[PDB]
């Protein structure tokens, strides 16, 4: 015959024996077997090999849904999205004349006493930004700007759109007035800042200081005061406010830190020590910027640049055979060994998912051996987001346990975990720690704690798991406004997710004996195959070449019902 | 159709536009009645280049990228009697070959020379043995006093 | 009818310690269809030829035989990270009998006796769906528009498809067929040859830049360019 | 730049270095030994040698010379701008009152008489970018109606930054005879307030085409292209392509391609076959995505260098690579052609030579493309047909150039001189048949200007040290054309004629001062000169102190050879061709 079998079949398994690999066999040419031969590869069925096979499709389920089309997506059209004639300037001129001296001031000394990690990981002294913004108002009243002070104006302009993502409403509500905006911008005076003003203003400072930077001509000139720029905002919701000008600008930025190459940070004995300082400087740069691209990693991010770090598995299994700044890389690398398995249905083995975990208790202690000053919100906020990431990582790991190989009470350990990360928000809810509950790593890993306990809820209804999906149910209200409609279609999500919890078990699994007919598995296919068939941007190309016009049962109409009631495309703007 | 040598010796060797194929270089040359210098070919050496195309490009030819048609391509009895000629100049006419990228006419003056290397007497290769300095002469000395015992 | 000399045996296990290693070469048919005819047999007590060094070859050459797939299938399952596969002087080859693994481009051969094809001749007609004789006749411009009179290849008659009959779709589809058996290779070189079965298609990209060449054409003339 | 580096090395190491426990430069006797003056200790080992007559540091000066002309004419001549971000300002508005003056200079008829002429010509350029120069008519009057809308589209902004930069192309090769028969220059002499006997071909022409590029980019800005990846940018890039716009801001164009290859591998697509399960509209997408995409890794090549980070090309056209040979030849011939010199410059920055067989390779596929610009017929009155054959014609004169003088440099072997000499003469008999009517504007193409500054590079270079006579009428021609280049240049021509002059100084300087031996170390001014000049230029390279500056101002810390070096670039210093 041609076109032959590929490996050892049902009747070389039932006879243990050497596999002549044709059709049926050799092994099946021999004692006519070709039914058994061919029923591995209709009724309701009455198994459990529903349960692997289904996690096995959360594996391919969380690289799309979580993931893409819910989060690293946006829809736009061309003739829809308007040109920039007007708020070209203009409303970038409108944000430059709101913003006043001291209301500079007192947001800069809000983000110095309660964000220092992260100008740590952009700037260190801020204070020498201070001296910028003194700088500005002199250049506020000047004309002929130069590249350089409108680098710094864009520098200044990016890390006072940063102090609006972490400002409560009320000492906003104190600097400012919800009137002089709802005026310009004609919307409801009647909401707060905290429902979506606070987000809507910090969006209108993003999209200045980018202004800005098209001001600068940063394409004409770049220097790493774009890198510094984009490390400060990719700290807010902007990934989700503008995912394509977000890669966008870091395919720039990894273009402009990559046009000095320089590899090593750590510098040699015989440097100028601000060259040394400056190649450190590059160094937890560069770390932010790949956790940034590790953050970013999508199919409209072809561009990588975490592949090019090392493992930290290859390393560190040599030896055990600041430091919270490359320890954030630690945890966010390791990440990245983790989860190149999202779309890889390959299993991890047992070994290093066992290599990890037995250094995570390193890290663990080395999150213990951290500090927090109960005075300095800087010292919380440095503590608090690597607690936060260590039990993240502890998640998704005993996730992987017992996903692909069943590692007992590893179910238990997510349960643990979770307890530990919700009240971890719990904390949160205090006094110098609201704005803990803005940065957008909740909200990815409560997304996928949330998703991932609805999806063993709707089949494996233990009632711990139901519990835990009762109060991840009231953590999502527990949520500010600052996520806008990523919280709802998450909302939408806790919805439909729950929804299919009504589908599933109200109609039989039906099978022809291992192919698991339900309505629930196909909704859960179109889940996935429409936001993949939006994510192509084949359709956009034929679109931009012009005269090539863009052209196009029971199981069934379950399936015709309530996808035609639930939308999975529910999730884009 | 008639394009012209000019030789490093000055001689106007005026011949048809289809003998050019044979040079790579002056065919693709003919792109660009026309003349083309050569700084080196002597121009009695090119007539005999000429006359092998003369011979030659009514002839067939292999694909000079062979096995068997570049290493056991049998060479002309033309080709045999047409450069039994001199020595040295028999290299003035590979160099003149190479020069114009005529690769059959290289090659069939190649292998004259390969008969010739091949085919030499063990005496004159025992006689003309180092020199190239090619050893130390405590080598020489000692590959020698291996085999004197012969000779 | 597994068996072996206790020489090649002796090299089989000693094989393993090269670490710089090319081209592997056979010549015994009987010892062929044991040591990377696979034939699925992934086990045997000894002989067991090291999937490390099977990883570690370039290319792989084949003298002298008289059929690859004496047996079914002339596979090469393992040997993942070939790129010239050679064959001298095989009597008959099917085309379709070979698995051709992960991504080789070069596949040359001579002195053979007897050729298949990939029998494409037939996938094709699937496509624009004619008969043989108006693919013969309509189907058949014979183009020797200037490059192809660069050799002679005179012994063979170099066909093209016709630009007009077909409406660039069908022809894309219908090359990209072509393509299908290639599976990205291209190097493919036919020397001394015997007995072509079936007529002779190359895809367009692949003949042009020369990639396919023909040195002696003697049993074998019609060749199609497509 | 020394070593001694002479004829007739021998074969085994010599007796004296071995008494000596050292390393052996080959040489007669030794660059090892006549170093310490023990000349005939190693001389009168074996054999007999002779009067080392030759220039014999000049296999490592050529070398010295290919890591030089690397830096110079292809990175530092044209792939770095001198650049202050403090003195030059930025551009707070600036722009539509700049680029709509040109947007309102042009009008309809006169966009439409540029468009036959494009339809002349440019149809070896733009075919593959688009092809139907007739959908390109609509756009043009979707314009012209677009002109004056408010609720434009993002698809009609970037048709709109595609046909103004079709224009560009257009100003960018029309002779000006036909320009001013299209346009009156007055409104640039009283929209600068410049000089008055001023028509374009003065240089204006090519601010004019620099600012019709700004206005595609204006376009782009209203485009909000970075939240828009569009294919049609790539081409409309594609269409810069065949421009001087590299040659305009060569950093402007590394971050426009950068933006483009992240926009083209956002489709995330590699073949460009069709298959059986697709759309035939969608397949045709994909066909002329593929001309597209070769076409892209053309100025990939040739923007390629220290200010390109982000490689794009994984594919070897010779002997873990992607996707190469899947694709029909009807312009991958034009990327085959410039591989090939990617396969040879990757010998520049590197230190080792290549080896001789993948040479001897691109030898015969040389000759082989050699017969396919062969096979395009002669049309007779489709001018841009006999253009396209002319771009195939000077790219593959071009890259035979650059591949024997790599055989005269690592390996010196036979007429490798005299080839390198015919090469260069046939380039010039190029040029004298471009002098004929109908024919002077295809000198306006980048690569001519890339190649006759290699050629004069090498060419004069070679003259200072060797005297040959020929090859001085060979240098007279190459100035007497460089007099005769076309005034589309300007700014890079003049550092030519300034490269030009600093070789025809050091010329004398070379052959005035005698060279000091040292044994093997020869020392001259010349070698002292040139030896930090690649320095000076790769310290302008290193941006690390724009990098300092960027950091704060933190304010960072870092013979009789030098009175000659010193004089000499008092006379003429090397940062006269920055700009
Ligand atoms: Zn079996
Ligand atoms: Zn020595
Ligand atoms: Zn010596």
């Amino acid at each position: 015959t041609q076109l032959k079998s590929k490996h050892p079949c049902s009747v070389c398994t039932r006879r243990k024996v050497k596999c002549d690999r044709m059709i049926p066999c050799g092994n099946c040419r021999k004692r006519g077997q070709d039914s058994e031969c061919m029923k591995s590869t209709i009724t309701a069925s009455s198994s459990k090999e529903y349960l692997p096979d289904l996690l096995l499709f959360w594996q391919n389920y969380e690289y799309w849904i979580t993931n893409i089309g819910l989060y690293k997506t946006k829809q736009r059209d061309l003739t829809r999205t308007p040109a920039n004639l007007d708020t070209d300037t203009e409303e970038c001129m409108f944000w430059m004349n709101y913003l006043q001296k001291d209301q500079s001031f007192q947001l800069m000394n809000f983000a110095m006493e309660n964000l220092g990690a992260l100008y740590f990981g952009s700037i260190g002294d801020i204070s020498e930004l201070y001296l910028r913004v003194e700088q500005y108002w002199d250049r506020r009243a000047d004309k002929n700007h130069s590249v350089d002070g409108k680098y710094w104006d864009a520098l200044i302009w990016s890390v006072f759109t940063m102090c609006i993502y972490y400002m409560p409403v009320e000492k906003l509500a104190e600097i400012f007035s919800v009137y002089p905006l709802h005026e310009y911008l004609g919307s409801n005076k009647r909401l707060n800042w905290e429902d979506g003003m606070q987000l809507v203003m910090c969006q209108n400072f993003a999209r200045c200081s980018l202004f800005q930077l098209k001001q600068c001509d940063f394409m004409a000139h770049p220097d790493i005061r774009l890198v510094q720029a984009y490390l400060i905002l990719a700290t807010t919701t902007f990934p989700y406010d503008e995912p394509l000008l977000a890669n966008s600008l870091l395919t720039q930025c990894i273009h402009t830190f990559k046009n000095f190459h320089v590899d090593d940070f750590r510098p040699l004995l015989n440097d100028d020590p601000v060259e040394s300082i400056a190649k450190v400087t590059l160094g937890r740069i560069f770390y932010r910027l790949c956790g940034c691209d590790y953050l970013q990693s999508g199919p409209r991010k072809p561009i990588a640049l975490h592949t090019e770090v090392s493992s930290l598995l290859q390393h560190a299994a040599y030896l055990q055979d600041n430091s919270t700044e490359v320890l954030y890389w630690k945890i966010i690398s390791l990440d990245r060994d983790l989860d190149q398995y999202l779309n890889k249905s390959s299993k991890p083995p047992l070994k290093t998912l066992d290599a990890i975990r037995r250094e995570l208790d390193i890290f663990q202690y080395k999150v213990d051996s951290l500090e927090e000053d109960f005075r300095s919100n800087n010292s919380r906020f440095q503590k608090f987001i690597a607690l936060f990431q260590i039990s993240t990582v502890s998640w998704k790991l005993f996730k992987m346990y017992l996903i692909y190989y069943d590692t007992a009470d590893s179910l238990l350990k997510v349960i643990h975990y979770s307890k530990v990360i919700i009240s971890l928000i719990v904390n949160n809810f205090h006094a110098k720690s609201e704005f803990f509950n803005r940065h957008p790593m909740v909200m990815q890993t409560i997304t996928r704690v949330v998703s991932f306990i609805s999806f063993y809820q709707i089949f494996v209804e233990s009632a711990a798991v139901k519990q835990l999906l009762v109060d991840l149910t009231e953590l999502t209200a527990n949520l500010p406004t600052i996520f806008g409609s990523k919280l709802d279609k998450l909302v939408y999500l806790t919805e439909r997710l729950s929804k299919l919890k009504l589908l599933w078990d109200k109609v039989q699994l039906l099978d022809s004996g291992d192919s698991f007919y339900h309505p629930v598995f196909k909704i859960l296919q179109n889940d996935i195959k429409i936001i993949e068939l939006k994510n192509d941007e084949m359709f956009s190309l034929i679109k931009g070449l012009g005269s090539l016009v863009p052209l196009n049962s029971d199981f069934r109409t379950i399936v015709e019902e309530f996808q035609s009631e639930y939308n999975i495309s529910d999730i884009l703007s | 159709s008639n394009v012209v040598l000019v030789s490093g010796e000055g001689e106007r060797f005026t011949v048809d536009k289809k003998i050019a194929e044979r040079s790579l270089l002056l065919k693709n040359y003919l792109n660009d009645e026309i003349v083309m210098p050569v700084p080196n070919v002597r121009s009695s050496v090119l007539q005999k280049v000429i006359e092998w195309a003369e011979h030659h490009r009514d002839s067939n030819f292999p694909d000079e990228d062979d096995d068997d048609s570049r290493k056991s391509a049998p060479v002309d009895s033309w080709d045999r009697e047409f450069l039994k000629v001199d020595q040295e100049m028999l290299y003035e006419i590979i160099l003149a070959a190479n020069y114009l990228n005529i690769k059959p006419l290289l090659d069939a003056g190649c292998k004259v020379v390969a008969e010739m290397i091949r085919g030499r007497s063990p005496e004159e290769i025992r006689r003309t043995f180092n020199i190239v300095n090619d050893f130390t002469p405590e080598e020489e000395a000692a590959i020698r006093r291996e085999n004197e015992w012969a000779e | 009818n597994q068996l072996t000399s206790i020489s090649v045996i002796r090299t089989i296990r000693s094989m393993e310690s090269m670490k710089s290693l090319r081209k592997i070469t056979v010549r015994g048919e009987k010892l062929y269809e044991l040591l990377i005819n696979f034939h699925g047999f992934r086990d045997n007590p000894g002989k067991t030829i090291s999937y490390i060094v099977k990883r570690r070859i370039n290319e792989i050459r084949l003298s002298r035989m008289n059929q690859i797939s004496r047996t079914g299938l002339a596979d090469f399952t393992r040997w993942d990270n070939l790129q010239k596969l050679v064959l001298s002087r095989v009597a008959y080859i099917d085309l379709n009998s070979i698995v051709f693994p992960k991504n080789f481009k070069s596949l040359t051969m001579k002195r053979v006796s007897k050729i298949k094809w990939w029998n494409i001749e037939e996938n094709i007609l699937k496509e624009l769906k004619v008969d043989k004789r108006t693919f013969k006749s309509l189907y058949i411009k014979e183009d020797d528009s200037k490059f192809t009179k660069f050799f002679n290849l005179r012994h063979t008659r170099i066909k093209e498809l016709d630009k007009s009959e077909i409406n660039q779709i069908t022809y894309l589809r219908c090359q990209a067929i072509v393509w299908l058996s290639f599976r990205t290779l291209n190097h493919i070189k036919l020397q001394n040859v015997s007995e072509v079965f079936n007529n002779i298609i190359v895809p367009r990209a692949l003949f042009d830049s020369k990639r396919v060449e023909i040195y002696r054409c003697e049993k074998i003339s019609q060749v199609l360019v497509i």
